[PDB]
């Protein structure tokens, strides 16, 4: 329930760069200074002789939102020898994956291809850049003398990337042996310190990669996508990987031991062409020390009311519990058409409630196709199967589909409020946008009466105007509220207050406060922050039995509150909300 | 009874009430007796016959001409479902059944669309099939008086992963490194337009040859949805039954494995093959998904024949069980017994009946018992299996509405799989009684101009209550 829609910010790109096909935050440890880093893979540079190269561009929070490439390569082709290009980097799609950790940051080119020492082959092997901090080098594990289709020369190495808690990359490449594919691990400081410019094929000794399997394993494409997180126990992560076109075309996940790369787990698709694996991620949930597994089929058909098959796409959730067993749920999408678990993002803990949650992307859904983005909330239980917010692309095609949320970021807080923000891909116009969360206060409201009962008997209230006393009741009501992260140390509160509320038909009130004669009250309260109760009191009272006949119906109290938005708003304007479960209002009721 | 207990507010709330429901419209009835009832209680109380206001559902057929016995010569009349419009009438919870009857109807025309694998492999086959046109329409001959024959043929996408792009020469011979010859790389081509000329298939097949390409998984699916939507370019008749007869050795890609192309972009489901009759969107287009398929498959009357090789012969099983209207065949690995495949897997698209429904509203819902055979009847099945051609068949329909539509009037069709012979039907909902035509607010007679007109019985604005709004709603009063 917690983004900001009204007022996101927008970054766009050149036209037809795919700007946003591939998001990262930037949160080096040197300044207090936090970027956006979008990738833009069909993008024009400045290097000599190559077109559609591609880029990374970081681009600045605020104040004036520029966006600016950053300098990986300024080169053109090497050459292997006189008229003999070693490599060929146009359309290699650099910026198709961004990843950053500290000041690393690690972006690649699925599609960058080379000929061999050997032979003038042009074999897609795949290349990364990574920047450590003042230094860049370039990672190219399959760039190896394993050279064909039955080794390592259709890699596409970097198709996509993750970093694990201690500094190693993971990386996929979809096409290693024959299209089983492949995934390979790296320490960070060995892929630094071996680099060298002049060695097209460097060889690091503490790597870990799995191996060719049996021909029946051919097209599976093991590497397609993947996560980190640990799976049995000892603190390093481990990987997770989507595997497609696996068990004849169901679709697979891999589990592989982060020290050692032998397989944990598999999960299995359950309909062909479902495209089980297309995402992965792997979180905490529920609130334990074990995390949890998130895999997207974007193309699953569930059955109609009618029991026609419809390409809705689904989640299958994955709760990882102690004795090494996984409790699954699976979660549908909401549109035909819409593909619906095309990108998961864990977002943090978005409310700070105390348990993680996890945006879920359908880039062909809602009015115009123009793509949405469902907010789900973690429970004790698991993941809440309903979305408590939906997010929806605002701009027409022009001319592909606009592909709102193929591409989606969560878990870091760029402007410090104590809540993690969002960032959202729009590659088919050029763009990416920013959510950010908005501050959670909880409200508890108390509604009193003093005497529950009354029979026009206890005449007392001497009253502001004619003589004879009048049968009183006392009524009071209090707020505290609170939350966590910034926001104002005082809150103000309109209070209103309504007698007899259930026959407003512009019928006689019996009930009226002491001081106005009328059956409404409405107050400005401002309050502190924190477990102090916060009160006021007024005298009420009944009217004579000339006045009214309805004896039977109970006299009923109600209260209403509503908090001064555009005052509790922070000096970036973005105002605070009430947590989802609160009731706006609260009754009470007296007998006579 | 349930239309005396609830509250008797007006006619349009008793309707809403209960399907068995009526209302008294006129003075004559006497005051205390409830206004909505069933009929025969509001003739006890001698309300009017034309006063009761009670509507009740009908299905009236408009257009019913009969089934065809022949599917020769008669062209736009032959008929194989019996009623081809209905009128049906329903009130706020109401359900009412109709009978639609279908025929496999003998010596009906037939088109058959033959895509071919051309990759390297695909040779053999190639050989085999360049007489097959005279062999196709010499068995055809027993089944239907008016074939057509048409050809087209598939590789995978021409782009970086799927064909060779080193060295130079393999771009004009991929098949240069096995010292021979074979052509450029094409993604799907368009090659014979659907004719009864049979002697042209055999013409422009011995002109064909095939191509080579890296990985193998083939870029079939991408011909299926091209091959269903380009229509003028095809040839495919409104007047007959469509077989499209997919040939291959191998698996094939699907929707997402074009992203490690560099393709991102859906597939839209349109035509996109040119003047060249080559598919031009294949290096810019994801391949097609199942639903995708499925829906063109659908809207088009298409039934798919998957003839394919022992290898993946369980791999296209698996994928016809997600297709309706659709079949496999074992295919030789030479394609010499590929004539007998489409005759046999003919017969196994005419061996069933199968309702497809499009249009239904959300307020509706259908449910269907089949009779099939012998007179039998299977419950809650909208289909048939067993069958021959030349037989009949009949389904009982019953629709259901859920409350009370806020659009009086809507449409919807059922209709067999792989045939444009169709049920047309049209909704109205009698929601409403007539009386509401004469209705008034702040009207005379009642009280005091606070009485919206009767229908029956004065109903009040804001303020008052009573029979004839006589008394303030403020407290309760005897006067």
């Amino acid at each position: 329930f917690n983004l900001d829609v009204d007022s996101p910010a927008e970054y766009s790109g050149p036209e037809g760069s795919y700007f946003g096909f591939a998001v990262d935050f930037f949160v080096p440890s040197a300044s207090s200074r936090m970027f956006l880093l979008v990738g833009a893979p069909k993008a024009n540079t400045t290097q000599p002789g190559i077109v559609e190269g591609g880029q990374v561009l970081k681009c600045d929070w605020s104040s004036t939102r520029r966006c600016q490439p950053i300098e990986f390569d300024a080169t053109g082709n090497r050459d292997y020898a006189k008229d003999d290009p070693l490599e060929f980097k146009s359309h290699q799609w650099f910026g198709a994956s961004v990843r950053s950790k500290q000041d690393k940051i690690l972006a690649c080119a699925p599609l960058y291809h080379w000929r061999t020492e050997m032979k003038q082959e042009r074999e897609p092997v795949g290349t990364c850049f990574l920047q450590d901090g003042t230094k860049t080098v370039e990672y190219a594990p399959c760039r190896s003398q394993d050279i064909d289709a039955d080794g390592q020369g259709f890699c596409q190495g970097g198709f996509s990337i993750d970093f694990t808690k201690a500094d190693r990359v993971l990386l996929g490449g979809p096409g290693s042996f024959y299209w089983q594919g492949q995934l390979i691990s790296d320490q960070v400081a060995e892929i630094v310190s071996k680099y060298d410019p002049n060695v097209y094929s460097i060889k690091y000794n503490n790597q870990l990669a799995t191996r060719t399997a049996q021909a029946i394993f051919d097209d599976s494409y093991l590497g397609y996508s993947v996560a980190v997180g640990d799976f049995n126990g000892d603190g390093i992560d481990d990987f997770v990987s989507g595997v497609p076109r696996a068990a004849r075309t169901l679709g697979m996940v891999y589990i592989y031991d982060g020290k050692n790369m032998s397989s944990l787990y598999n999960f299995t698709g359950e309909q062909m062409a479902a495209y089980f694996g297309f995402s992965v991620a792997a979180t905490d949930i529920n609130g334990d020390d074990y995390a949890d597994v998130f895999i997207g089929a974007p193309l699953f058909m569930d059955r109609g009311s009618d029991g026609k098959l419809q390409e809705v796409g689904q989640v299958s959730v994955s709760l990882q519990r102690a004795s090494g067993d996984f409790q699954t749920t699976k979660l549908n999408g909401f549109e035909v058409f819409a593909r619906f678990g095309s990108a998961i993002a864990p977002l943090g803990d978005l409310d700070q409630d105390g348990f993680n949650d996890i945006a879920i992307a359908a880039p062909y859904g809602g009015e115009d196709k123009k793509g949405i983005v469902y907010i789900f909330n973690g429970r004790s239980t698991g993941l809440n199967a309903v979305p408590s917010q939906i997010l929806e692309g605002q701009w027409a095609a022009r001319s592909m589909p606009p592909s709102f949320g193929y591409s989606m970021k969560g878990a870091t807080d760029i402007d410090k409020n104590g809540y993690p923000d969002l960032i959202v891909g729009a590659f088919g116009v050029d763009r990416a946008i920013l959510y950010r969360a908005r501050p959670v206060i909880t409200v508890n409201a108390g509604l009193e009466v003093y005497p529950s009962i009354l029979n026009q008997d206890n005449k007392t209230c001497s009253l502001p105007g004619t003589a004879l006393k009048v049968s009183c009741f006392n009524v009071r009501f209090c707020l505290k509220a609170d939350g966590k992260g910034v926001l104002p140390r005082k809150l103000n509160f309109q209070v209103e207050l309504l007698l007899d509320k259930l026959k407003q038909k512009g019928a006689i009130r019996r009930a009226l406060f002491l001081y106005s004669r009328s059956p409404s009250h409405s107050k400005n309260m401002t309050i502190s922050r924190g477990g102090l109760m916060q009160c006021e009191e007024l005298i009420a009272y009944l009217r004579d039995e000339s006045e009214f006949r309805d004896k039977l119906t109970p006299i009923t109290i109600f209260m209403e509150y509503r908090l001064d938005y555009r005052t509790a708003a922070d000096t970036t304007g973005l105002q605070p909300i009430l947590n989802q479960f609160t009731p706006a209002n609260i009754s009470r009721q007296a007998h006579i | 009874n349930i239309c005396t207990t609830r509250g008797v507010s007006s006619c349009q709330q008793c309707l809403a009430v209960s399907p068995m429901c009526a209302w008294c419209s006129d003075e004559a009835l006497p005051l205390g007796s409830p206004r909505c009832d069933l009929k025969e209680n509001l003739l006890k109380d001698n309300c009017a016959p034309e006063s009761i206001e009670f509507p009740v559902s009908e299905a009236r057929v408009l257009e019913d001409r009969p089934l065809s016995d022949k599917g020769s010569g008669d062209s736009s009349q032959v008929t194989q479902v019996s009623p081809q419009r209905i009128a049906l009438r329903l009130r706020p919870d109401d359900s009412k059944n109709f009978s639609i009857q279908v025929r496999q109807v003998e010596d009906y025309p037939v088109d058959i669309y033959y895509l071919m694998d051309l990759s390297y492999s695909m040779k053999d086959d190639l050989w085999s099939i360049q007489n097959l046109g005279t062999k196709l329409a010499t068995q055809m001959r027993k089944l239907t008086s008016n074939l057509r024959i048409g050809f087209g043929a598939f590789v995978d996408k021409p782009v970086s992963p799927y064909m060779y792009i080193s060295p130079p020469e393999a771009l004009e011979n991929p098949c240069y490194d096995m010292k021979t010859t074979c052509l450029p790389m094409f993604g799907y081509k368009h090659v014979l337009t659907l004719t009864d000329q049979v002697t042209r298939f055999n013409e422009e097949v011995k002109k064909q040859s095939v191509s080579r390409n890296r990985d193998a998984p083939e870029g079939g699916f991408d011909a299926i949805m091209q091959a269903t939507v380009c229509d003028e370019k095809i040839g495919w008749r409104n007047d007959a039954s469509h077989l499209l007869v997919f040939t291959t050795d191998a698996k094939t890609h699907i929707a997402l494995d074009g992203r490690l192309a560099g393709i991102v972009q859906p597939n839209d489901g349109q035509c996109h093959v040119g003047s060249d009759n080559h598919y031009s969107a294949s290096t810019t287009m994801d391949y097609p998904s199942l639903g995708l398929m499925t829906e063109k498959l659908s809207q088009k009357n298409i039934n798919l024949i998957f003839a394919v090789t022992e290898n993946v012969v369980n791999l296209y099983q698996n994928y016809s069980e997600l297709i309706p209207g659709t079949t496999v065949g074992v295919l030789s690995m030479d394609s010499s017994n590929v004539l007998q495949l489409i005759v046999d897997a003919y017969g196994k698209i005419r061996s069933k009946v199968e309702l497809e429904v499009r249009d239904l509203p959300e307020e509706l819902s259908l449910s269907f018992n089949a009779t099939c055979l012998n007179n039998e009847v299977i419950p809650g099945l909208k289909s048939c299996m067993g069958l021959k051609i030349g037989d009949t068949v009949s389904f009982s329909i019953e629709a259901k509405v859920r409350g009370c539509p806020q659009e009086k009037e809507k449409s919807f069709t059922i209709k067999p799989v792989g045939f444009k012979d169709s049920l047309i039907v049209q909704v109205t909902f009698d929601c409403d009684c007539a009386c509401q035509a004469q209705a008034e607010p702040n009207s005379h007679r009642c009280n005091n101009g606070n009485g919206t007109f009767e229908c029956g019985v004065c109903r009040c604005g804001p303020g008052w209550l009573g029979s004839q709004c006589e008394c303030s709603e403020e407290d309760y009063r005897p006067s």
